[PDB]
RNA sequence: CCAUGAGGUGGCAAGAAAUGGGCUACAUUUUCUACCCCAGAAACGAUAGCCCUUAUGAAUAAGGGUCGAAGGUGGAUUUAGCAG
């Protein structure tokens, strides 16, 4: 009578698993990470090493502002809210045994709990 | 000669409910570049030939909108600048395309975008009678 | 005579690049736009916000790279992704400038809660176009 | 940091009429309507009367964000004219030609 | 016809319109609570991204010593400069 | 459990290395959800905490402590005839309009005119 | 001090996996790229401005990624997953019997952090009565409840449903409209049977 | 730089008069009626004022009744114009 083909469902980054298997390594080709100019282009192990740390300093270094300004970054402004790029927050909160007890196993440090057993 | 072995294939399962019949993708590229959109049409014409479904195409008339600015600051109304916005149409439509088809094909065709262009979806699918009525 | 996007001809010993060399009437004609969106089409929105934004980050990241530099931006947003394009000079060091790249592209995705990455292109010296 | 203290009074306008939009509007229909009593249209009126100053949306101005011009602004771009001929003689903006028609 | 005053007034209890007839100070609270005011849309609670923020982060950021600000340290050479002259 | 989410966090950290390819860039984007997710259907999210089309539209059950041809059963019809033309007020705001002005008129109780 | 090393033109191959060298979207790149094409206004006695400081090659979008060896290779890769369209259903005519109601959304993608954009609530759907219907007084009942939904050249009946701001509920609430709109046309009124 | 800065209430924004730019008409190529062009009548002119209604606003504009005049192609002081 009628024939219907059945759905499928698929996860997000399956479509894209699949194109990045469709296509091989690049060959003669430093990684993505860095960059393609030749002065750019880390030429030895040493100095590649020292330069993607420096890339991840530089993360830390915004680690670091974001957690110490979050007022600049708390504006949502990108429709889907995102705790990845939401400000990080490490506040204790005021006196309170019952709520600082639930409070240490989120702040993940000793002093707090030795004040708190205190 | 580094060509992998064993290619990693993502999982997928087929469920039990029938996947949904669109009756035509209809869909309309408004660009600032002609050459861009006959790029991106070329494209996409011919992933849907790869792909396997039929295909057509028109090209809606150019619009534009003007306004007038005053060319001086302080005073000088006889003499304006003036400016022009330009949008280019273009339309692709697909018939006889099944719901995953569409899944697949709008998730590399919007990977695939361009920057400077806007991609409106018209989808159309049929569907049997209600229950209640 | 209009004074707008152009450079005075000098006695034709100072290097002008591409983009101030030609006028702005000639945009469209012989140039590309530096920003790349789709606000200013006709059913989209936000057009404000996009050109605001879009000065800042230009603004800053002239400020953040500087003495570098010698030329104007590209910038490049398909969708949600936002991708800038920059020509630099070998001044200072390889450390220092993927320090700052990383640096101001981690400020750039908190502030704007968006996916967003930049690229560059080192030359000894700026490229002239002519000399006017 | 705004540009100037008309800025500002601008922008605490705007702020107290959206903080206090709804109600604005609610008082306004129970004021325009005229099949209700007309007791209870003078009671809303007098309200509205009451009600602070700065809470309306008709002291705002569309003025520019750049440099705070109040006249020859458009709407969709928020700028003013002199700005946009900038952005558009440095190419700044995208999609905009000269209409040399 | 009273034919065709039922017929609206059906079609009205159908799409959800009021049955009964209103006039158009009343149909004013109608279109009232169903278009927002402008003082509650975006566009006037929103005309820009603050120069508070902006200001105040480039502020910090050059008191971290980043941002070469031009304009900012000609602005305070020529206060320093008429510090000097008194 | 938390012993078990420690010890997962570190195979983890163990397991991440850094991607050489834009795709793995694209997976990583859209295994923190910051990338969009096609189909657009710009409702990703924001399903209006699972509200019904007759929550929305039909305010009748909302509207029973008045008679059906006075006054202010005139106004409340008109409220809830403009908020079911209103999409993007939810029920929850709908709710509070009309909680409003039963409050206005209750407190406004001595006339009944 | 540092040295740039050459250009990768001489080190790429002339058989070269430029699918796997380009995969995604990104810059032109000349260091990498090795065709020498030029773009930029021809000075007098001159020529335009060579492949390296072109920055209106940026400018313009980028397409040097996903050749058509590319495309090739990702269709033939996703053939696989792609399904096939029912056999059956081959005509217009032929669709809309199998499946009558009609039933169509849309929504617009354009750059930026944010997705959405109101238009995403509209829908609208389309049905012809020649066939639904079976009867003639709930008919002319029906033409005459609605005013221009209809349109009898073609002969559908066409409504749109924008009330509710997501297009399940609008699918919903349309769906619930028709289905109490045909259980009162069913039945009828002293009023409407004296006409 | 207790201010020539900043904040909040009000009015200010009229014409004994001359002049400039635009609109109406100094008529019957005009005025009214249905259509925009094979008809029939009159032998016109208020975009000002008074009263009322309506649009949004918390607080000018459009419409309805009345008022039904000035007015009789100024010429070479000088404006725009070479075809759609
Ligand atoms: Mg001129
Ligand atoms: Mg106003
Ligand atoms: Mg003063
Ligand atoms: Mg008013």
């Amino acid at each position: 009578e009628v024939v219907i083909p059945k759905k499928k469902t698929w996860d997000k980054v399956a479509v894209l698993q699949a194109l990045a298997s469709t296509v091989n390594r690049d060959t003669t080709a430093v990684p993505y990470v860095f960059q393609d100019d030749p002065y750019l282009m880390p030429a030895s192990s040493l100095e590649s090493r020292s330069f993607l740390l420096a890339k991840k300093s530089g993360e830390n270094v915004a680690k670091f502002i974001i957690n110490s300004y979050p007022k600049y970054f708390q504006k949502d402004i990108a429709e889907p809210h995102i705790p990845c790029l939401m400000p990080e927050y490490f506040e204790p909160q005021i006196k309170d045994i019952s709520e600082a007890a639930l409070k240490e196993r989120i702040e993940l440090r000793k002093v707090k709990a030795s004040v708190d057993m205190f | 000669v580094d060509v992998p072995k064993d290619l990693t294939k993502p999982v997928v399962t087929i469920s039990d409910e029938p996947d949904i019949l669109y009756k035509r993708l209809s869909v309309l590229v408004k660009g600032h570049d002609k050459a861009v959109l006959d790029s991106y049409e070329y494209f996409a014409v011919l992933a849907a030939k790869e792909l396997g479904i039929s295909i057509k195409v028109h090209e809606p008339p150019r619009k534009i909108e003007r306004f007038t600015l005053l060319q001086s600051v302080h005073i000088y109304k006889k003499h304006r600048v003036q400016y022009e916005m330009r949008t280019l149409y273009r339309c692709l439509e697909l018939e006889h395309l099944t719901g995953s088809t569409a899944d697949v094909y709008l998730e590399y065709i919007q990977r695939n975008l361009p920057e400077g262009v806007a991609m409106e979806v018209t989808k159309t699918q049929l569907e049997q009678l209600p229950e209640h009525i | 005579k209009n004074r707008a996007a152009r450079v005075r001809v000098s006695k034709g010993d100072k290097p002008v690049t591409y983009e101030e060399a030609h006028a702005p009437h000639y945009i469209a004609h012989r140039k590309g736009w530096l920003s790349l969106h789709t606000g200013n089409l006709d059913g989209e929105d936000h057009a404000a916000e996009r050109t605001v934004e879009d000065v800042f980050l230009r603004k800053f990241m002239w400020g953040t790279f500087p003495g570098c530099l010698a030329d104007q931006l590209v910038l490049k947003r398909r969708g949600n992704q936002l991708e800038i394009c920059a020509v630099v000079l070998r001044q200072l060091s390889p450390h220092k400038y993927y320090f700052l790249v990383g640096y101001s592209e981690t400020l750039l995705s908190y502030f704007y809660k968006c996916p967003v990455r930049l690229h560059l292109q080192t030359v000894p010296s700026k490229v002239v176009y002519k000399y006017l | 940091h705004y540009v100037d203290w008309r800025m500002w009074r601008d922008v605490k306008r705007r702020k107290m009429a959206y903080e206090y939009a709804d109600e604005r509007l609610r008082i306004n229909s129970l004021r325009k309507n005229t099949i209700l009593p007309k007791i209870l249209q003078d009671v809303a009126d007098e309200e509205i009367a009451a009600l602070p100053r700065d809470s309306c949306p008709v002291r705002i101005r569309n003025r520019c964000v750049m440099t705070s011009r109040p006249r020859g602004v458009k709407r969709r771009w928020r700028l003013s004219r002199i700005v946009f001929r900038h952005l558009a003689d440095h190419g700044q903006l995208s999609g905009i030609q000269r209409a040399t028609w | 016809s009273e034919y065709a005053f039922r017929m609206s007034r059906l079609s009205a209890r159908l799409f959800g319109e009021v049955t009964r007839p209103t006039n158009s100070k009343s149909m004013k609270v109608v279109k009232l609570f169903s278009e927002l005011p402008l003082a509650k849309k975006k566009e006037t609670y929103d005309w820009y991204p603050n120069h508070h923020t902006y200001a105040e982060l480039m502020q910090t950021l050059r008191f971290l010593g980043l941002y070469r600000d031009e304009h900012q340290d000609f602005m305070d050479e020529q206060k320093r400069l008429k510090k000097l002259r008194g | 459990s938390l012993w078990d989410v420690e010890f997962a966090k570190q195979l983890a950290t163990v397991n991440e290395q850094p991607l050489q390819n834009g795709f793995e860039e694209l997976i990583q984007w859209t295994k923190e959800g910051k990338l969009w997710e096609f189909p657009i259907n710009n409702e990703a999210g924001f399903d209006d905490d699972g509200s019904e089309f007759h929550e929305h539209i039909f305010l009748e059950k909302h509207l029973e402590s008045f008679p059906k041809q006075g006054p202010i059963r005139h106004f409340m019809e008109l409220v809830t005839c403009g908020l079911s033309k209103n999409p993007y007020l939810s029920v929850k705001q709908k709710v509070e309009h009309i909680e409003w002005f039963r409050n206005y008129f209750n407190e406004k109780k001595d006339i009944l005119k | 001090r540092r040295k740039a090393l050459p250009p990768r033109t001489e080190k790429m191959a002339v058989d070269q996996d430029w699918p796997s060298v380009y995969p995604v979207a990104a810059p032109f790149k000349p260091s990498a790229v090795p065709l020498p094409v030029r773009m930029g206004y021809p000075v007098k006695k001159g020529v335009p401005m060579a492949k390296e400081g072109n920055l209106e090659l940026l400018k313009i979008p980028n397409f040097l990624h996903l050749t058509p060896v590319a495309i090739k290779k990702h269709c033939e890769a996703l053939k696989d997953f792609c399904t096939e369209w029912p056999a059956a259903l081959d005509s217009d005519e032929k669709c809309e019997k199998h499946f009558p109601i009609e039933i169509d959304s849309t929504d617009y993608v354009s750059s930026g952090p944010s997705v959405r954009n109101p238009r995403a609530r509209v829908v609208v759907l389309r049905v012809k009565l020649s066939s639904l219907n079976l009867d003639d007084h709930a008919k002319k009942k029906l033409i005459k409840l609605v005013g221009e939904r209809y349109c009898k050249t073609t002969d559908v009946l066409t409504i749109k449903t924008d009330r509710c701001p997501l297009r399940r509920q609008n699918y919903d609430y349309a769906v619930y409209l028709l289905t109490v709109l045909y259980h009162e046309s069913w039945n009828t009124e002293e009023w409407e049977k004296s006409k």
